[PDB]
């Protein structure tokens, strides 16, 4: 035990050693050499660290699946009532004579008082209770001696665990088996994203060479759910699957049931007795009924049931300890009931765990109970003893006889623990009450007294994706939160923040602060510690799903507007205005619906069977409602251009200018004093969509709701690329405009990069818009590749996730509004009064060369293997047409 | 090839283009008068500011390959 720079890093070293993967994790670690540039002392130090970590890892390829060892220093307690107002301390001292568990091996052996050891192992007693038999007490102590230094292996074990999350002891039990390499599944009651990601890192911190994990949501009580999971863990692979054998089982409890004496046999306290044995006692029964139906008799299942010694000892227990002392009948049931060739019970009575993450009862004293009586267990890593009680060469004894092992280290030997618990409680809080009463008046006794040349350069760019500007989503990639100087810029857009609050007319006197929500809550709203949690999650969680009401334009998304037709035959004689009967009389033939004339009025109306109105429908759609927007869009744009120009063109309009300030060129008339003959110019806009008013070109014509008299101008795909020209930077030169969508926005660059290598043109832009609408489904969703909830609601609830690529969980991808922009230069002019430089231009994509007979095919080796062509007929000797490189 | 090679950059160019720039204005010296010297400075402003860019672009014609159109 000589830990320093290592320690926790040394624990990572064992963790690195565990998941070996033969010749896999060698080679990546072998390229810790490779670029080992000895120019950094840090690099040279790690170079020393390189081979040593490579050494043992080379020495453990094909081995037993790691230890269970805890290299962390051993602990005890550190409860202190200090001098001043510093009352109660806490815990985690250092524990005298400890650190290493090997040092804690023999320390946990020859124990004091007048007992067998610090952790005995009794049995039946001739015709009585639990005599501390040394023979059973031998090997268990030796198993820990077979631990620490020696490893602990757990291959092919396949266990389920009831035991809940963070503070539970079964959490650390789960930590052991994945380190030991078992394939363990785990149930829980609570299921959410918060439940999910916690069971990602534990798998990510403890995935050893043969370790998989399954999280299942399942309520342990209410038996109508207990059958199916026990079925699901044993079914045929041509059914739900998971055809395992379940070699061991440890269920743990829940449900505290505190502060209630004998008088309360009423409800949800009631629910514990059904869940602490009654679902449980059927569960070990039914697993035998599952096992012996198949006939797997040579391989029984070992259970470890938690017990407790404080039966009738502590106070207002209710039914907790009292249902607990009903388990021990399982021992004598292991004779005179035919299930002994299938199961095995070995109890565990565990007592008095320190370590409040959760459920460390009376986490205060822990130390005076190590003196008045010298007895141990302020130690939270007692599961190290528990993890020995699954190991083979012990399971052999479990195949002989059941084992009662008092894992409680000797607390039962004090008489009258109850007031003895209260006695240090009633004094040490009382001792704090002394100096606390001293301290305040002493200050009160004081206080009353006083008072070259064709290289192409990335220059400017600004994406408006589903998040904010192009400075936003880099940081949201970089951090989960928004990082205040990043946060207010996100808070600028959506209009929650009301920048330029007014340098005057504040609170009647002076005072201006960049404030919020222009005139609801304009009140002075400081840029500091606020706007986190006064402009958060309401300010955050509106840019994701249900897409909205009142946005696109309404799109209720459980109410679909389909037009079914019908031709009923009752008659109406309704009314109307003049001359419009004729486009009802052109529309329908004469013999139905003669009009009349509407005397001193407009006209008149209806008649026989009429064969119309094709009324309406009410229809529900599953696949939709995933992406969204940002609830405010007008930057400094010209008003009443925006009555005609809306649906996508604003996005590319706000794109280019924010790319230009990022590329440092305000006022793009500034270019023309780098005098040309001005034959240098326009972009390469793209996107299949931009429909977004073309829906009005078809659903809003012959149906007659207000459309402006010219919509076919903004119908096209170059019309946006027209409006970047005349409404902005106003060139005369070349125009390309590809489309190439579902793989767009690159050939625009790639033919755009062909433009600039030719001397035909200079400084240019590329497109990148697309859009979502009503008709953005339906041939989407009906294309069955797009997205579909309900199995993105069902097994994954997950509105925030909804999509994780390369997972097998993918059922459909997603897309949203989006707006992306880039600009490009000849790079010699980019040295001429620099914009400045960002990137470097590499590829030349876009040639399919494959003609099957279907559409489409995602990216495996379809194309771009004509790219990187770069053939290798016989050269063997180093140093356009060029068939080599 | 794939190194910072620049050898055939410096040998077969930066010498032959270095050669007929000495040898190119002298070809104009063969047509020096031809009974101009009524418009000699005109042809200096005509012909000699052509050939310097031709001396410039031909070196840039090498600057296609050898690193910039290397393959």
């Amino acid at each position: 035990r000589k830990l320093s720079q290592y320690v926790q890093e040394m624990a990572l070293g064992g963790p690195i050693t565990k998941e070996s993967q033969p010749t896999i994790e060698e080679d990546l670690t072998r390229v810790y050499k490779a670029i080992s540039a000895q120019a950094d002392k840090q690099d040279i130090s790690s170079s020393t660290r390189v081979e040593f970590e490579k050494l043992y890892s080379d020495l453990m390829k094909f081995l037993e699946s790691s230890k269970e060892i805890d290299p962390s220093q051993t602990t005890q307690l550190a409860g202190m009532d200090v001098e001043d107002a510093l009352d109660k301390d806490s815990t985690k001292e250092v524990a005298s004579l400890p650190n290493k568990s090997t040092i804690s091996k023999t320390v946990s052996s020859t124990i004091p008082r007048e007992t067998i050891p610090f952790l005995h192992l009794r049995k039946k007693t001739p015709a009585g209770d639990w005599k501390y038999d040394r023979q059973l007490s031998s090997l268990f102590l030796d198993g820990l001696e077979k631990a620490a230094f020696n490893g602990v292996t757990f291959k092919d074990k396949y266990v389920l665990i009831t035991g809940a999350g963070k503070g539970s002891i079964g959490a650390e039990v789960l930590q052991g088996l994945l380190q030991g390499g078992a394939k363990v599944v785990v149930t829980t009651s609570r299921f959410s994203k918060q439940v999910t990601d916690y069971y990602q890192s534990i798998y990510a911190k403890y995935g050893a060479k043969g370790s998989t994990l399954i999280v299942v949501p399942f309520n342990q009580g209410s038996k109508q759910d207990v059958e199916a999971l026990i079925e699901f863990i044993y079914d045929t692979e041509k059914n739900g699957g998971l055809g395992w054998d379940l070699d061991a089982i440890i269920p743990f409890a829940a449900i505290p049931e505190q502060g209630i004496e004998l008088e309360h046999i009423d409800s949800k306290s009631e629910f514990a007795h059904r869940i602490m044995l009654t679902n449980i006692l059927r569960m070990m029964g039914c697993v035998k009924k599952q096992k012996s139906a198949r006939g797997i008799e040579t391989r029984p299942a070992q259970v470890i049931l938690p017990m407790s010694p404080n039966h009738g000892t502590f106070g207002g227990d209710g039914m907790y300890s009292e249902s607990k002392l009903s388990l021990e009948t399982l021992f004598n049931r292991w004779h005179s009931e035919s299930w002994a060739n299938q199961l095995t019970v070995c109890g565990a009575i565990i007592g008095w765990t320190r370590g409040t993450g959760l459920m460390s009862a009376n986490n205060i004293i822990a130390e005076g109970i190590e003196k008045m009586g010298v007895r141990t267990f302020s130690q939270k890593e007692m599961a190290f003893n528990l993890l020995g009680l699954l190991t083979p060469e012990v399971v052999e004894l479990c195949q002989k006889s059941p084992v009662m092992a008092d894992l409680n280290g000797g607390l039962q030997f004090v008489p009258e623990l109850k007031e003895f618990t209260a006695k240090l409680r009633k004094e040490l809080v009382e001792t704090s009450e002394v100096r606390k009463a001293v301290s305040i008046e002493t200050a009160l006794e004081h206080k009353v007294v006083n008072g070259l040349e064709r290289v192409i350069v990335v220059t400017g760019f600004a994406e408006v994706g589903p998040w904010g500007s192009a400075r936003t989503r880099w940081e949201m990639e970089a951090f989960g939160e928004f990082s205040l100087e990043g946060c207010v810029e996100m808070a600028w857009i959506m209009g929650f923040i009301s920048y330029h609050n007014g340098n005057l007319k504040g609170r009647p006197y002076t005072g201006w602060v960049d404030s919020k929500t222009k005139e609801p809550v304009d009140d002075k709203d400081v840029k500091a510690k606020y706007e986190t949690s006064i402009l958060e999650h309401s300010g955050i969680r509106l840019i994701e799903p249900e897409l909205f009401n009142g946005y696109n334009p309404e799109k209720k998304e459980m109410i679909q507007e389909v037009i079914v037709e019908e031709d009923l035959e009752p008659f109406e004689a309704s009314k109307e205005t003049a001359e419009q009967f004729k486009h009802q009389h052109g529309d329908k033939v004469d013999i139905f619906e003669i009009p009349e004339t509407g005397e001193y009025s407009v006209k008149l109306l209806k008649g026989a069977t009429l064969y119309i109105p094709k009324a309406l429908r009410f229809d529900r759609l599953v696949a939709g409602q995933i992406p969204t927007g940002w609830n405010a869009k007008t930057y400094g744009i010209s008003d009443d251009i925006i009555s005609q120009v809306d649906p996508i063109t604003l996005f590319v309009l706000v794109s280019v200018v924010e790319a230009f300030i990022a590329s440092g060129i305000t006022d793009p008339y500034e270019m023309y004093k780098y005098v040309h003959v001005s034959e240098v110019g326009n972009c390469s806009g793209s996107g299949m969509g931009g429909v977004s008013a073309l829906r009005g070109m078809f659903k809003d014509r012959f149906k007659d709701e207000p459309v402006q008299n010219d919509i076919l101008q903004e119908s096209f795909i170059n019309t946006m690329s027209a409006w970047v020209n005349m409404l902005l930077i106003s060139s005369s030169g070349p125009i390309k405009t590809p489309v190439g969508a579902c793989a767009t926005s690159v050939e625009s660059v790639d033919i755009g990069v062909e433009t600039i290598l030719s001397g035909k043109a200079r400084i240019c832009i590329v497109g990148g818009y697309d859009d979502f609408q009503e008709e953005g489904s339906f041939e989407f969703g009906n294309m069955k590749a797009t997205s579909n909830t309900l199995e993105e609601f069902e097994h994954g609830r997950t509105p925030a996730e909804m999509s994780r690529p390369a997972t097998t969980t993918r059922n459909g991808f997603m897309e949203a509004q989006g707006a992306g922009i880039q600009i490009i230069m000849q790079a010699d002019l980019a040295l001429k009064m620099g914009v400045p430089i960002y990137g470097i231009v590499a590829m030349a994509a876009t040639a399919t060369d494959k003609i099957g007979r279907s559409v489409p095919a995602p990216g495996k080796g379809i194309l771009t293997t004509a790219r990187e062509h770069h053939s290798s007929v016989k050269y063997a000797s180093p140093n356009k047409r060029d068939p080599r490189i | 090839l794939n190194m910072k090679y620049r050898k055939r950059q410096l040998v077969t160019r930066e010498a032959q283009i270095k050669d007929w720039v000495e040898n190119e204005l002298e070809a104009l010296k063969l047509e020096a008068e031809e009974i101009p010297s009524e418009d000699q400075n005109e042809f200096l402003l005509e012909r000699t500011r052509e050939i310097h860019n031709e001396a410039e672009s031909q070196l840039r014609a090498a600057q296609q390959q050898w690193g910039n159109d290397f393959y």
